[PDB]
């Protein structure tokens, strides 16, 4: 399984910290969506 | 004289070869054919043996039905007269269905049908043919370059005869299947989007064709002006770096000021080839679809006085 | 600096013109008396179109032009702002081209190799010649010759080629376009069977000649060969410039009609001009 | 008729398979194209008329 | 028709050709660093890296695996021209000719320089000799064209220097490489076949005078030659257009 | 002959099971014809 | 008929898998556009017409 | 024996798991077109 | 008449049965399409005038 | 349909898991895209329509 | 068999993930599908 | 889903990072790019709009 | 978000630093070239107009 | 991992610097937009 190298323990914290900055994207990305739905929507 | 080695003064005949085997399946290679002196006077005058899988069929047998249909429909128009076919061999066409008919399947074989059936043939056969070069390179355990270098034309020729048609809205768009009447297209094509040599895509791609053609001069003529250090291996002197190598360097490095090396002018050399088709297919696309007077957009966009 | 091979090879020699006068190197660049002159003759030409740009009153790029003179001056000479800065930038740019290609005969003496190089840039050269030089002079008028703009010169090419119909119907242009259609294809099939050779599917040993033919022969049933294959594209290119100039030393001198009634003669032949049916009958 | 199965001794069963399933596959789009084609057999359009669709 | 735009007169199509213009700017990058896995870093005339590497920085190492456990090689990475370059430079300031000290044409400098490659011989596809002489190979003859053995072999000052006895040639590729030479001594040389030209009564050599044959290098054995050897014999050979000019 | 070999068994199976699959396109065929020709005959 | 599983084989069944694979979409899109070209069965423009949005 | 290097069983199993898939995917397609053509008949 | 048994102990069967094949279907194919071009043997044309489908 | 793990024994998850990504994002922006040319379908221009934004 | 070089462990569980990674997106889809089709339905 | 971590023994990170950069960034732009078309989403011609700047 | 310097264990420093180097350039000239497009938002013709210098 | 070759207390400190310029950058940003958006809002 471990094509690239990686030992399946330190994966789990790059998925974390992966997850962590993915996360963070899509809240403010909902900031996003929501403000401009506000300022006008499209539904 | 001096000799230029353009043409082999000596000629010599072995075993035939039938090359080699990493993962190749030897079932369906052929055997090797006969030899061509004429040929063999400019290169390997061997011929043969030739592959023929499940890809390679398939595209075989839907090229010769593609190429069969129009020749069909040549015949057709020739009132089955063997001497006005070979007369009216240029001026004949497989055309497109005509505007009206938009996109739509319902036209007459007479009318179009025919050329939407051998459409068809055509790109199952170029689909498969592609497969067929990724696969053979894959059988080889070699790079896949080939395979997409083909892509950049087959996107070319999608965009000629089916992606631009369906953006369009009707197959009346596309090219004929005949001599001049492709000519007449083009030149039509032209003159309805007002001076295609205002699109910017179609310089860019006329600028990597000037390039091709600019780049081979330069790679043939440097490869023969050392072929005399043994230039013409170029894999050897990839992997053993010769003075054919150095000397082809620094020709250019004193000249230009900078130069390539045995490998990385094939990346050069495929990478000029590929542009011209996918600048050639970008501009192809944005003419009718997005801009429908190239003239008027440089106009706009600097590129031609106000 | 130099390559980390390159001392062995900077020897004097070679040298057509001078010997030791104009014999180094400034960083990469080999000057030599013609690289002298070719500088001179390229700096000229390119502070000469700047000049004309702000004689034209443009400084977009896209939109300097240099004009050649009318056709009421035949092939004579024309004031400055007129077609004189044209013929000018004409003069020092075949005295640029002629430069370098002698440069590049030097080159290839200090290195010892062929001069193919240089020959098929006199081919180029050559082509060049006819549209600015053969092709004005037979016509008689500097005016037939190409502006040395971005976009005018395709203007030219535009009004030309539609001065005698649609220009798909020349035969020698329809070989040039065929030689260069082919030459395009033949440089992405080798580029692309090198570094197919040159770099295996992952991590698996490096391929030889012996592979690329036979991958080329299970491909369409034939291989070239590593030397067939650069004597095809030297071939090739050089073909196509030759029946590129050969196309546009016909057109306007031996042809004036429209290209495509010279499909006709075929069309017309007795045995087979005056059948019914068909696309012409 | 009791001898073909011998046949398949002097043709690779893979070969024949792809060949046969090829040659159905473009005979069959060739004819449904050709049906689509003739305006009294097109289905589509058929049931366009008769339906009373645009 | 799409010809809507977003701003000013950017429409689709002006953002096809500003993409372009950023790809074609990522790909001759990428060009130019590939290509400069050969002969860098840069050095000073003197040998030792010079101030300036050029704005493009050298790319990463790649690893080629030669077909017959001839080893990994990888590029970019340390370079020597592990032989006795000899030569002196005509100016203390860089960009000026190094004059050679001896004979050029024999301490393989300038036109006639040779590079150390591996000292074996080159292989195939089926592991064997690509290269071997006409009686090596098996069944391989002179299929058409002149026929260049047993004729004279004349120098540039136009006197006989040998004979032409063998062609060596190429498996894979079957091509006539090289032409065997004996001259009066009774030993022989190979000549590269791109610098002879074969009449129909002699084999011409412009490059080199009848009295340099015997100075071409020899092979260490009669039946294979090495990509050195094969190097020192072409350098030495195409040294001649420049070194044995004065004696026509 | 034998140029791939197989054992007359092995042919004879292959030969059984694939005309099994060709009655069986062949019946398909001959219904869907049927149907065809029921709903707009061309004869 | 019982026996159609020996057919696994013959034939590599990754080749197989793809090759369905790649004739199974090409397939579903091109009745989908014939379906899209033909104005009876276009239900973008069904939908816009029968709920008057056009 | 053969040419893929396979046995039976395990041709069996991969036989049964594609005509499963197989099965699934026709019947889905099954119930679309009932839908469909019951939404809209082309006859 | 009976003695054609002859010509298979040099030719090929592999290559003259798939040679045979495919100038079968071209032969067949153009004969069918010669029949539809013209009117008098147009079959679908017959049977849409026939049955008034136009 | 519980049991088709056994898919991972013939195709490589590296193959199929870049090649479906790419292939499932494509599919999409087409069908966003046609969309977006069918004017009832434009969900900009509904939502310009709907609250008088002209 | 085997051409992946997976075990039968490792490939039952790398299905199970993939199967739930299909199983959210099917879902996802099958929201949006409904949300545009009660918005504006295109049957 | 607590065994999604396993997608970076499926491919190099380094490659799916770059991959996810230069799709974001072609998305967001051609996004914001087809909402500046539209005059309805233009919020640059929105707020001349309301401002009477022009 | 505090173990995101593990960032600088993928790539390399070097080619993040000048990629996020032409990356930050280039959008921010395309964005003061887009406002610079949008008469309401030039800076340049708002100083024009605002003290009459035209 | 370890494909860059950097040690776990290296990359603190780069990233350590590396924030500190990007919040340097970013405070400038805002303070401009803050600037622009007083003298000419944009919503
Ligand atoms: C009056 C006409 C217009 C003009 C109208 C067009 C049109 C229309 C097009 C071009 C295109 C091009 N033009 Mg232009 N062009 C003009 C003037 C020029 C001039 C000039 C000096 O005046 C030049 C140098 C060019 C040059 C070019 C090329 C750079 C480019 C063609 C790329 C190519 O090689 O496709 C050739 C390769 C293919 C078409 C694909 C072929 C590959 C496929 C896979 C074929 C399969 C083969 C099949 C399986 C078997 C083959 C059959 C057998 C061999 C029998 N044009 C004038 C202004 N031009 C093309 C383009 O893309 O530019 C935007 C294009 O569509
Ligand atoms: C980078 C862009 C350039 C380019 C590249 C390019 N072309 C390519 C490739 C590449 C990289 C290939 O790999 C591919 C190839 O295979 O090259 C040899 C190809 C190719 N480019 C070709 C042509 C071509 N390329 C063109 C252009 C260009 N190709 C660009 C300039 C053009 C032009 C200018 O119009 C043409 C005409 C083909 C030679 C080949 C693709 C062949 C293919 O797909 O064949 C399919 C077959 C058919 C549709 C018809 C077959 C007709 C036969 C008569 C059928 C019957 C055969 C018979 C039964 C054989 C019997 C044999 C036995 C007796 C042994
Ligand atoms: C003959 C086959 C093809 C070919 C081959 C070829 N070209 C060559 C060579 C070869 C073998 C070289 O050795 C030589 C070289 O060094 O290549 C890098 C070269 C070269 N081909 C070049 C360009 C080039 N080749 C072209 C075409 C071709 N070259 C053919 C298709 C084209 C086309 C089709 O447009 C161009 C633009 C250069 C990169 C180079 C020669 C450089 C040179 O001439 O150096 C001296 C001059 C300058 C550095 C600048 C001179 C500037 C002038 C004094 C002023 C401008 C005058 C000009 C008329 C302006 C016109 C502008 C408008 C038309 C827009
Ligand atoms: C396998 O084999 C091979 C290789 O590899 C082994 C190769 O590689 C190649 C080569 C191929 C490639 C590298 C691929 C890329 C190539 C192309 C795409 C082809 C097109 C190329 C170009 C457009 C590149 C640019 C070309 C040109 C013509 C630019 C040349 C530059 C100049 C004009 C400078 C010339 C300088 C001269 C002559 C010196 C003059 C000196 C004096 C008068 C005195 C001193 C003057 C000064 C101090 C002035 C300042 C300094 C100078 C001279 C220069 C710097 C300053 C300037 C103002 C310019 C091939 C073919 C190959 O098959
Ligand atoms: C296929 C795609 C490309 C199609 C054609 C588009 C234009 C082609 C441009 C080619 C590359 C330009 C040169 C790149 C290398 C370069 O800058 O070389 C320097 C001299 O440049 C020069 O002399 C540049 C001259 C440019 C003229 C235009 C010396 O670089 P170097 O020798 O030190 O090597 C690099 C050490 N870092
Ligand atoms: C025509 O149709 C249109 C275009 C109009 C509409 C179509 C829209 C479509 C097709 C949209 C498709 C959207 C999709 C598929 C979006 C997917 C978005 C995703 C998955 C975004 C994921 C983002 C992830 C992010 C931003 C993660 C960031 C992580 C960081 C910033 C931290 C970096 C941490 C690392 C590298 C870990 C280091 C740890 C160790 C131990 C080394
Ligand atoms: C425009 O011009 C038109 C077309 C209008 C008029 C022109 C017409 C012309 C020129 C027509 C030409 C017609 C010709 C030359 C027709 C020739 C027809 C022949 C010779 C047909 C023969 C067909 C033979 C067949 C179909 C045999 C099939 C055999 C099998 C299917 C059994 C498979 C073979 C096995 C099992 C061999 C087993 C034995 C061993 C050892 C394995
Ligand atoms: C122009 O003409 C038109 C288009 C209008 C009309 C023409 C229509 C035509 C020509 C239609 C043709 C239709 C045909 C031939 C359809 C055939 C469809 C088939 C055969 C579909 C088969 C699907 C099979 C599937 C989906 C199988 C799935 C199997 C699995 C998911 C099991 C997975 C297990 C694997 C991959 C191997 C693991 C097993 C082991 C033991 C390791
Ligand atoms: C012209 O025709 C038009 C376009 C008009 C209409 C035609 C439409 C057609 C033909 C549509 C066809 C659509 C199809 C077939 C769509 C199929 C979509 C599928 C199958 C999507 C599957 C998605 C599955 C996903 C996204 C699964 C993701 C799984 C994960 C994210 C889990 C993570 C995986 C890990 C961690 C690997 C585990 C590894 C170990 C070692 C445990
Ligand atoms: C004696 O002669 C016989 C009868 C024996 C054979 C002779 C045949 C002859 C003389 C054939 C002549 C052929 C010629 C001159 C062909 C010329 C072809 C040319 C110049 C083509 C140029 C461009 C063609 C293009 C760009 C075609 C592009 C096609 C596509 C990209 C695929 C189109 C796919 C479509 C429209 C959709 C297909 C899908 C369906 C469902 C129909
Ligand atoms: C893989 C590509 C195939 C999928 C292509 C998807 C889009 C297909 C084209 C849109 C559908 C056809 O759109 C319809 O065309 C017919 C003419 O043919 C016309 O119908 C009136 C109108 O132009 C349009 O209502
Ligand atoms: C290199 C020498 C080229 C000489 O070619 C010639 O050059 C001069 C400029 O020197 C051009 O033109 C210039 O001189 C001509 C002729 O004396 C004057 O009429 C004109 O006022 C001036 O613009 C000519 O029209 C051109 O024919
Ligand atoms: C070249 C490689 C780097 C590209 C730049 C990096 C950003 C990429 C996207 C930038 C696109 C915008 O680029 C900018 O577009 C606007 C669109 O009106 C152009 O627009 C400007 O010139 C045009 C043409 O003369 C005028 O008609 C127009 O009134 C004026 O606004 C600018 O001349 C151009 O600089
Ligand atoms: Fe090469």
């Amino acid at each position: 399984l471990g094509y690239t190298g990686l030992t399946d323990e330190q994966a789990q914290e790059l998925h974390s910290v992966y997850m962590s900055g993915l996360w963070l994207f899509s809240a403010v990305a909902i900031v996003a969506h929501l403000a401009v739905y506000i300022w006008r929507p499209w539904f | 004289a001096e000799y230029q080695n353009i043409f082999t003064q000596v000629q010599v005949r072995g075993p035939a070869d039938l090359g080699m085997t990493e993962d190749v399946n030897l079932a369906n290679r052929s055997g090797v054919g006969p030899f061509s002196t004429l040929l063999g006077w400019f290169g390997n005058a061997q011929l043969g043996p030739i592959y023929l899988g499940s890809l390679g069929v398939l595209s075989l047998f839907s090229g010769l039905m593609w190429f069969f249909t129009i020749g069909i429909w040549f015949w057709y128009q020739a009132g089955w007269n063997p001497a006005v076919f070979l007369r009216d061999l240029f001026f004949f066409s497989l055309e497109p269905p005509a505007p009206e008919y938009g996109l739509s399947f319902a036209a007459p074989l007479k009318e179009g049908g025919l050329w939407l059936i051998a459409s068809f043939f055509m790109f199952v056969a170029v689909w498969s043919w592609w497969g067929r070069t990724y696969l053979r390179a894959q059988a080889l355990g070699m790079g896949k370059h080939t395979a997409w270098a083909f892509l950049s034309a087959i996107w070319l020729w999608m965009v000629l005869g089916f992606i631009r048609p369906i953006l369009m809205g009707s197959w009346s768009e596309a090219v004929p299947y005949g001599i001049f009447s492709h000519l007449d297209w083009t030149n039509n094509f032209s003159l309805v989007h007002g001076n295609l040599f205002y699109n910017p895509f179609h310089g860019l791609s006329i600028a990597f064709l000037y390039g091709s053609a600019l780049l081979f001069a330069m790679h043939g003529a440097t490869i023969l002006a050392v072929s005399r250090f043994g230039g013409e291996r170029e894999l050897e002197q990839i992997a053993d770096r010769g003075t054919a190598a150095e000397r082809a360097a620094l020709f250019w490095r004193w000249t230009m000021g900078f130069n390539a090396t045995m490998e990385g002018i094939h990346r050069w050399a495929i990478w000029m080839a590929v542009l011209v088709t996918l600048t050639g297919g970008i501009g192809i696309l944005l003419s009718g679809t997005v801009v429908d007077n190239w003239y008027v957009w440089g106009q706009n966009h600097g590129m031609a006085p106000l | 600096a130099l390559l980390s091979f390159e001392r062995k090879y900077r020897v004097p020699g070679g040298t057509l013109v001078g010997g030791n006068l104009f014999d180094f190197w400034v960083g990469p660049f080999y000057v030599g008396f013609f690289g002298v002159a070719t500088f001179f003759f390229a700096a000229l030409g390119i502070i000469l179109i700047a000049w004309s740009a702000v004689l034209q009153g443009t400084w977009n790029p896209q939109l300097i032009s240099v004009y050649p003179p009318a056709l009421e001056y035949g092939l004579g000479g024309a004031p400055l702002a007129k077609g004189g800065l044209w013929q000018i930038i004409t003069i020092c740019a075949t005295g640029a081209f002629v430069s370098w290609a002698l440069r590049e005969v030097e080159i290839c003496r200090k290195l010892g190799i062929g001069y193919h190089i240089p020959f098929a840039f006199a081919f180029a050269i050559l082509a060049y010649l006819t549209l600015v030089l053969f092709r004005p002079v037979m016509m008689g008028a500097w005016g037939y010759a190409f502006p040395y703009g971005i976009w005018t010169h395709l203007d030219w090419v535009s009004n030309t080629g539609y001065t005698y119909g649609n220009f798909h119907y020349n035969p020698a242009h329809m070989i040039a376009i065929t030689f260069f259609f082919t030459n395009a294809l033949a440089l992405a099939l080798h580029g692309a069977l090198v570094l197919s050779a040159a770099n295996p599917e992952k991590g698996k040993e490096m391929r030889t000649p012996d592979h690329e033919d036979t991958f080329f022969r299970d491909l369409v049933g034939y291989s070239i060969g590593t030397l067939g294959i650069h004597r095809l594209g030297l071939l090739l290119s050089l073909s196509a410039v030759f029946f590129s100039a050969l196309c546009m030393i016909i057109t306007g001198t031996i042809w004036f009609d429209q290209w495509v009634d010279w499909w006709q003669w075929w069309v017309k032949l007795p045995w087979w001009a005056n059948i019914p049916g068909g696309i012409n009958g | 008729m009791s001898k073909f199965y011998k046949i398949w001794m002097i043709f690779d069963p893979r070969r024949v398979f792809v060949a046969q399933g090829v040659f159905l596959f473009l005979l069959a789009v060739m004819i449904h194209l050709i049906l689509l084609s003739t305006p009294s057999y097109n289905w589509l359009e058929i049931s366009a008329a008769k339906y009373n669709r645009v | 028709m799409v010809g809507v735009t977003a701003f000013g007169n950017f429409d689709l199509a002006s953002l096809a050709i500003y993409s372009f213009w950023i790809f074609l700017a990522g790909l001759i990058y990428y060009l130019q660093t590939e290509n400069m896995r050969e002969g860098y870093p840069l050095e000073n005339e003197d040998g030792t890296p010079a101030a300036n590497q050029g704005p493009f920085p050298l790319p990463k190492p790649k690893t080629f695996i030669l077909p017959h456990g001839r080893g990994t090689l990888t590029v970019p990475g340390p370079e020597s021209e592990d032989r006795p370059i000899a030569l002196a430079r005509t100016a203390v300031s860089e960009g000026f000719p190094h004059a050679p000290t001896g004979d050029p044409m024999k301490d393989g400098v300038g036109p006639a320089s040779w590079v150390a490659r591996r000292d074996l011989p080159e292989l195939d596809g089926h592991g064997h000799n690509k290269i071997k002489p006409m009686k090596a190979a098996a069944g391989f003859y002179v299929s058409a064209g002149k026929n260049p053995i047993g004729l004279p072999v004349r120098g540039c000052d136009l006197e006989i220097a040998g004979k032409v006895v063998d062609i060596w040639v190429d498996i894979p590729e079957q091509m006539a490489r090289f032409l065997e030479v004996e001259l009066k001594d009774g030993s022989t040389r190979l000549l590269p076949m791109q610098m002879v030209k074969v009449q129909s009564n002699r084999v011409h050599v412009n490059a080199l005078s009848s009295d340099l044959f015997a100075g071409i290098p020899t092979i260490k054995s009669p039946t294979e030659v090495t990509l050195l050897e094969e190097d020192k014999i072409c350098g030495y050979v195409a040294g001649g257009l420049m070194y044995a000019a004065p004696k026509r």
